[PDB]
RNA sequence: UUACGGCGGU
RNA sequence: AGAACGAAAGUCGGAGGUUCGAAGACGAUCAGAUACCGUCGUAGUUCCGACCAUAAACGAUGCCGACUGGCGAUGCGGCGGCGUUAUUCCCAUGACCCGCCGGGCAGCUUCCGGGAAACCAAAGUCUUUGGGUUCCGGGGGGAGUAUGGUUGCAAAGCUGAAAC
């Protein structure tokens, strides 16, 4: 009765960074959550993470850097059009200088700044700042 | 804080904790900054310099500054090396 | 009704702290000293101070009362600073360990640098005093 | 007045007008 | 908690319309018994004939006779 | 306000405990709200010890004790002063009072 | 203590083991599993002496790094620790507090009992906790020589030795006094420091003056 | 005519510490109100918010005291809010100016976008709770102004901020908690790590070890 | 063992 | 939607009827006692069958899932070890002793964080607001009343307003 695994993954990272920990354990892995983590590793919020490959669903250990404020999730995967995208920005970003609503487009899991470099509106998947 | 002109428009830059990477605030009066005087190699006495490490009060109140300041002595060549 | 108010006790303590070298366990001499050396506005609190002064004479001749007077502060140095014993309490060269802490001093690599005889722990695990009232 | 005894004197009173209506149909 | 998925707009919009019947200033404006009850019939003024001068007595801390009519 | 964390009662993993009845006033209380007191009173009334052992048919007789379990409703536990009203922070201790037999 | 001049120097192991210093009573705090070695068959937790040696040097590097020597405040509440604190402060030139620690010493700037130190070192965490939580108001780093019972909230260079016996407490203040002077030009590391560790121990009851004169009928008369 | 009694007021009268922004970064407890009066003198206006009469019941009538709320600040990033009871209005309202300068924090200013010049708004959206009242200060585009209730606007204009969208939930008719909630939100503009604060800080030398001369050579 | 009331507004 | 079970009291029928005991009778106490107290005592309390479906039916906290401090203890399994005690003069399992693991009923501490606070290791992870889903609240009364439907032998239950 794990209806969303991206919601559970990002909740566990959020509880540990406010706790002060340097490593988390994300017990179910999916390719949706490794492409979620390789959007915030590239922007620089988390560090080296390992996928622990087992023969059932793998685990992930992430090295928390400390630069993460909140890494929440929008659990109904709402659809966002590029006309609709700017009002999703000012609802759930703290500022316009930093933070990303990361959303799944047809051409891959992207930013919102990367998504409007292209022209490829999609489904909003989560946010982090 | 590096505007588009490229200038510092900011009253100061705050410290941040060498344990949990978070900002020491302006009135977090449990945050320590303390020195560790390293010793020279051959004679084992105080040589003059030191190293500073800032521990914020929220991670100092939680009770693991000793776990902290050993671990950043662990990375910086003072502890035991085992 | 004898119990003495705070101004009697406080002003008598500043005499004995400061003029201990002039006082004694006679009432009628201390009454004359406190007349000469203090400023006392009436005769009744004079000898009500002086009586508490003679009370503390028999009190601080026994032991360490709240007594920062120069003699009672100097003689304690003969205890804390002196008594450097001619023999040691750390130096006996026959000291006991258990076979678990001889393993501890072996991975410190001091197993052959010490004499350090072992004593076996007698069979047991009878720590943890029994639970519950009775 | 107590609420369980406010309840009684209206349970007693709603069987009194359940009978008046039943009387004069 | 509540419903949040991209498919529950029937449950949400039907749960809002029946819970609107629980504040007064929607229900007195939309159920229609309250406009078949006020003597103005949904108006701001009404002419009427005067039947009786009657003086009501003021409420709890005051003491005066408020002059009224029986239109 | 909720006054006490347990509700005055020592039941957690149940739904229902037995009713017992108070000793002096015969009031129906649950078994785990009731104030228990076990009395090991000697039956001889210790003033009257050196008046029966000389009237005994032995030289050293073991005088029998009396073993009566009391249990009270708390409306009669407070009135009989077997428990006392306590302060709001000296309430969170379950240790009994001392004995003080001699 | 990653050097060879600062290594364990086996003679102190003969002093540590002849004063306790490695016997922690029966339960351990969860932040001292890294300092412990194992549990005995007595239940007593025994302490890795490499861990307590490396922290005592690390505590000493903090005290040497304070510029004014009469600025570190060394404090003790219990009696077993009051003699050591008086002549630790005489040795390294600190300022002591023995006796009761009056609350309001580090933060109440009006009365004349106002100390303003930059570093504080404690005999016992749970028995002398009023200066710890008051250092929390005045952003002051604290060392506390601690045992496995003791909770480690505001401490920073918690020395995992012992705070129960009288031999242990006096030796640890002696070992910390010795090494903080030996990181200056006061003791060369070569000659042993002639101040005896028996000098810092908790004082006997009143038969002191009786026993010494019972073996001094040959030096005064 | 002020002699200090602490180290931090001692090093400021002889002008050895300059420009407060380091004792903010070493997180000093400021103890005397003359330190903040020393730097920020002739740049502080002190206007009060409310004088409310709290009272207690006694054996013979009622003790009637007064509860003053004063906000102090310059127009370049410093604010204080002080609260003090006393038996009389004029002595309550006087000691609150001391308590308001004694608790002064720096507010951080940012941009809505197009970082063209002097910063004008909050860097991110911040929140302050005080009891039940939460004040949310939101970055506004340039040329907006302070869109808020009067009493948080009294403190935001006294923070040297230009423009700020503001929402608020709760009992905002509780002036004392609605002033301390918005003061808490502008007390954590620097307690928030934004990606211009990532690079690991070089630590300069603190004034209690850098000024050991004037304590050892001059005070002794 | 018995102990029931206390006009309205200020 | 539709069902199953559901304290006590209650209803219908049959067995039984010691104790207790609504109602009622009396004795008191009382200004008055249709109450407290005492003596007696009907229905009832016990069993079988058929109904009713409500309680401060309360942890006044829906269920499922995850993460986030510590410590000792307890109940049931499992695993591992000094030793002690059992026919055992050897055993294996029993009894205790020291731990660990899982599920549980709880407790104690904590500036985890929350909260209007009492307090809560969940009532935390919430204006830095989105894990799923169900029921239900919208000032106080009138009122869980009126009426319509429906269930019941009845008592009543469920559903449930408005004027004012
Ligand atoms: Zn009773």
């Amino acid at each position: 009765v794990r209806m969303n695994v991206l919601a559970d993954a990002l909740k566990s990272i959020n509880n540990a960074e406010k706790r002060g920990k340097r490593q988390v354990l994300i017990r179910p892995c999916s390719k949706v959550i490794v492409r979620f983590l390789t959007v915030m590793m590239k922007h620089g919020y988390i560090g080296e993470f390992e996928i622990i490959d087992d023969h059932r669903a793998g685990k992930i250990v992430v090295n928390l850097t400390g630069r993460l404020n909140k890494c929440g999730v929008i659990s109904p995967r709402f659809d966002v059009q590029l006309k609709d995208l700017e009002k999703w920005q000012n609802n759930l970003l703290p500022s316009r200088q930093f933070g990303f609503i990361v959303l799944t487009t047809s051409a891959g899991i992207m930013d919102h700044e990367e998504a409007r470099r292209k022209h490829t509106g999609g489904k909003i998947l989560g946010f982090f700042f | 804080m590096q505007n588009d002109a490229g200038e510092f428009v900011d009253l100061y830059v705050p410290r941040k904790c060498s344990a949990s990477n978070r900002i020491i605030g302006a009135k977090d009066h449990a945050s320590i900054q303390m020195n560790v005087a390293e010793v020279d190699k051959v004679t084992g006495r105080f040589n003059g310099q030191f190293k500073t490490y800032a521990i914020c009060g929220a991670i100092r109140r939680m009770g693991e500054s000793d776990d902290s300041i050993l671990r950043l002595a662990k990375a910086d060549g003072i502890v035991s090396k085992n | 009704g004898r119990v003495r108010t705070k101004t009697v006790k406080k002003a008598a303590r500043v005499i004995i702290e400061k003029y201990y070298t002039r006082l004694g366990n006679d009432f009628h001499t201390n009454k004359r000293v406190c007349e000469e050396i203090a400023i006392i506005p009436s005769k009744k609190l004079r000898n009500k101070i002086a009586g508490y002064v003679t009370h503390l004479m028999k009190r601080i001749q026994r032991g360490p009362v709240r007594g920062i007077s120069i003699k009672l502060q100097e003689e304690e140095r003969e205890r804390r600073d002196n008594y450097v014993p001619e023999v040691s309490a750390l130096d006996q060269e026959i000291i006991e360990v258990d076979p678990d802490t001889k393993e501890m001093l072996k991975l410190l690599d001091f197993g052959s640098l010490s004499n350090l005889q072992v004593t076996q722990p007698t069979v047991g695990m009878n720590f943890k005093t029994p639970r519950g009232p009775v | 007045m107590r609420a369980k005894w406010r309840k009684k004197r209206m349970r007693r009173l709603k069987r009194k007008r359940r009978k008046m209506r039943q009387r004069s149909k | 908690g509540k419903c949040r998925g991209l498919r529950t707009a029937r449950k949400l919009r039907s749960h809002r319309r029946d819970q609107k019947w629980h504040d007064k200033q929607y229900k007195k404006a939309h159920l229609g018994t309250a406009l078949k009850a006020n003597p103005f019939g949904g108006a701001s003024h009404a002419k009427g004939i005067v039947l009786e001068k009657v003086g009501v007595e003021a409420k709890q801390p005051n003491s005066a006779i408020r002059k009224c009519v029986r239109v | 306000t909720k006054k006490r964390r347990n509700n005055g009662r020592a039941k957690k993993g149940r739904g229902h405990v037995q009713p017992i009845r108070c000793t002096n006033c015969a009031r129906c209380v649950p078994k785990d709200k009731a104030i228990k007191k076990f009395v090991i009173r000697n039956i001889v009334e210790a003033a009257a010890v050196r008046d029966i052992s000389e009237a005994s048919v032995f030289d050293a007789y073991v005088l029998p004790k009396l073993y009566v379990k009391l249990h009270y409703c708390v409306s009669c536990a407070i009135h009989s002063k077997v428990v006392r009203n306590r302060s709001r922070e000296a309430r969170k201790d379950r240790t009994p009072p001392p004995r003080f037999r001699p | 203590g990653a050097l060879d001049v600062l290594q364990m120097k086996e003679e102190d192991v003969l002093k540590f083991l002849a004063a306790g210093t490695h016997l922690g009573g029966t339960n351990l705090d969860f932040q001292m599993e890294q300092y412990i070695y194992k549990r005995k068959s007595d239940g007593i937790y025994i302490i890795n002496l490499k861990r307590t040696w490396e922290k005592l040097l690390l505590a000493a590097r903090a005290i040497v790094a304070i510029e004014n020597p009469a600025d570190v405040s060394v404090i003790s509440s219990r009696n077993t620790g009051q003699r050591a604190v008086l002549k630790f402060a005489a040795a390294t030139g600190a300022t002591p507090i023995a006796g009761r620690f009056t609350p309001g010493t580090f933060t109440n700037q009006i009365q004349a009992a106002f100390r303003e130190p930059r570093l504080l070192v404690v005999t016992d965490p749970r028995a002398d906790h009023q200066p710890l939580t008051e250092a929390s108001y005045v952003n002051l780093p604290t060392i506390a020589l601690c045992n496995t019972d003791s909770p480690l909230r505001y401490v920073d260079i918690a020395i995992p030795c012992n705070n129960k016996g009288a031999h242990s407490v006096g030796l640890m203040w002696w070992m910390l006094a010795r090494e903080v002077l030996r990181m200056r030009g006061t003791i060369s590391r070569e000659h042993p420091w002639e101040v005896m560790p028996d000098l810092y121990f908790y004082r006997d009851p009143e038969e002191i003056e009786k026993e010494e004169q019972a073996a001094a009928e040959k030096a005064v008369t | 005519e002020w002699m200090p009694v602490t180290k931090l007021g001692r090093l400021v009268k002889d002008m050895k510490i300059k420009s407060l922004e380091e004792i903010y970064l070493f997180s000093l407890p400021i103890k005397e109100s003359e330190i903040i009066d020393f730097f920020l003198g002739a740049s502080l206006k002190d206007e009060v918010l409310k004088i409310m009469p709290v009272q207690k019941q006694t054996r013979a009538g009622q003790r009637t005291r007064f509860k003053a709320f004063v906000a102090i600040g310059d127009y370049n990033g410093h604010v204080g809010l002080g609260v003090k009871c006393s038996k009389e209005v004029a002595t309550a309202i006087r000691g609150a100016i001391i308590l308001a300068k004694l608790s002064i924090v720096p507010v951080r200013r940012g941009y809505w976008g197009n970082k063209i010049g002097k910063p004008h708004t909050v860097p991110c959206k911040v929140t302050g709770r005080c009891g039940s009242v939460l004040v949310r200060l939101i970055p506004a585009p340039r040329g907006t102004g302070i869109v808020s209730a009067p009493v948080p606007k009294k403190l935001l204009m006294m923070a040297g901020i230009d423009d700020c969208y503001t929402s608020a939930r709760g009992c905002t008719a509780t002036l004392g908690n609605f002033a301390k909630a918005t003061f808490d939100a502008i007390s954590k503009t620097y307690s928030y790590l934004t990606p211009d604060l990532w690079k690991e800080t070089v630590f300069t030398k603190s004034p209690y070890q850098e000024f050991t001369d004037h304590l050892v050579k001059t005070h002794t």
